[PDB]
């Protein structure tokens, strides 16, 4: 009924902040977001996890940083936690150079493909934009 | 108060 | 077990839409993670602190913005669960 | 609150994939929604209830086809939540 | 922290059961849906749902159906059940006779343009292909 | 056993 938090380590944290990108792209510097970055680390210390900020990466920079934790060994962790702070689309994530497919990053954390953390849960929490639409509110 | 491009 | 079995998803925003963040505190999302996360991982399940940011960023927070087709905007996160079971923190 | 807020898309299957029916008792995750509703609707959350269907078409289905290449395959669902509360059917 | 469930009904389950295609779409005969939409009536019901099975709808009909019980209060209701069951793509849902964007059946009961519906839950489950890949699954 | 088309 619920996954078992009783491994040895609670697990491993990624965060990936990016603000300033290349003229190339088009995209605007993401202020506040060491606040973001800042007040994550502390949240998930304060859970037991291990935390690792890493600032400004290109796309490809990104695809490396996720297949080399996909290829540590977590069986003595209980979750898998990734936290990505960027622009982004529909289904994409910007390195600072531009964009990349949410799916490649996390098709390295499947179960075929990741077994320390086959039967794990595994939580990508994404800050970014996926398209341009606009809420507008309702009276309450 | 920012957004996270313009389309 | 499916390959695509025991991920979680946990979007800023909507499908479709921008996302929104505040240049002195954060992203309203991020704000409201940590905040809920601080006052409820001890207590309450993954899906039910998540349902509580949910809430957090509909209620809490409105654009403020110089132009007139960005102000006085909302936001929702979207839970996206490929969970089979409830996680607990503890 | 965003126009968005307090919507619930319980997929039978993840983005991208077939979902899996059969022919004489119905589709996987139809078959297993009613069923946890039945056994939990009077104690469960909407999440975790979802959250059993889940785990239920994870485990217990698996495709018997005469083609090769459609044999022996998986589901998961994808639950989708907007919701700002918790929802209870009592 | 829970939705009002405390309302005179518990509101409105909508089943739309399509198992035969138009030649045009090219859509195989979906056999065991009438299992399906026999079991989610009796579920639905037990849950004091008031359940209404519509059968081998065009898309025009679905979209129909959709803007007319949009167009019904729910006032003296607790939340709003939609139930598809057909074929589909990734964010699409098929009538008898071809597609139809999943976002036009749901953008009917936002809160903007469903005022007694506004507050509340709204649930929609949806058996229906989103693409074409297959998952392969893992030993565990 | 069917899926719910053919690409």
């Amino acid at each position: 009924n619920s996954y078992k938090m009783d491994y040895p380590e609670m697990g491993l944290c990624i965060i990936i902040n990016n603000k300033n990108f290349h003229k190339s792209t088009g995209m605007t510097s993401r202020s506040g977001t060491d606040v973001d970055a800042a007040n994550l680390r502390e949240t998930f210390r304060n859970l037991k996890y291990e935390v690792r900020n890493k600032n400004d990466l290109t796309r490809e920079e990104i695809v490396e940083l996720m297949r080399d934790v996909s290829k540590e060994d977590h069986s003595k962790r209980s979750s898998f936690v990734c936290v990505l702070l960027s622009h982004g689309e529909e289904g994409i994530i910007f390195g600072t150079n531009g964009p990349v497919d949410l799916k490649k990053i996390t098709n390295f954390f499947r179960g075929d493909r990741c077994r320390s953390l086959t039967g794990k849960p595994k939580l990508f929490i994404i800050q970014a934009c996926r398209g341009t639409e606009l809420d507008c509110g309702i009276e309450t | 108060d920012e957004v996270x491009a313009a389309a | 077990i499916p390959v695509e079995a025991d991920f979680l998803y946990a979007y800023s925003t909507a499908p479709g839409y921008y996302s929104w963040r505040n240049s002195k505190d954060g992203s309203w999302f991020i704000q409201s993670l940590c905040a809920m996360l601080k006052q409820y991982a001890d207590k309450l399940e993954f899906m039910h602190i998540l349902t509580r940011v949910n809430r957090k960023v509909a209620t809490e927070f409105e654009s403020f913005s110089f132009d007139a087709t960005f102000h006085a905007k909302k936001q929702i996160p979207c839970i996206v669960s490929m969970l089979t079971k409830e996680l607990y923190f503890y």
